[PDB]
């Protein structure tokens, strides 16, 4: 199911022969890279004690 | 005046219930065919316009 786009509309399709025409799959999405987190810039700790 | 046809609307089962959630889409698939249902009836309305 994961060789190609043929193969993957044969695993979509459920069957080993499809016939001509168009074939919507899956979504693509591109994947995310270099994580990043934010915060304020503050040190101070919190009076739990 | 006759309307003729509609907007050829696709959805995506996926991205609108979880969108980038391995979780989310792991605990969709226990109910079952249902999106692949739901796409089947839009691509069907879609290529009926
Ligand atoms: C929030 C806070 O002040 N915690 C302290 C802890 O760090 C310390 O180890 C203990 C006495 O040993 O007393 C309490």
């Amino acid at each position: 199911c994961a060789l190609d786009p043929l193969s993957e509309t044969k695993c979509t399709l459920k069957s080993f022969t499809v016939e001509k025409g168009i074939y919507q799959t899956s979504n693509f999405r591109v994947q995310p890279t270099e994580s990043i987190v934010r915060f304020p810039n503050i040190t101070n700790l919190c009076p739990f004690g | 005046i006759l309307p003729v046809s509609m907007t050829k609307t696709s959805v995506d089962c996926t991205m609108y219930i979880c969108g980038d959630s391995t979780e989310c889409s792991n605990l969709l698939l226990q109910y079952g065919s249902f999106c692949t249902q739901l796409n089947r009836a839009l691509t069907g309305i879609a290529v009926e316009q």
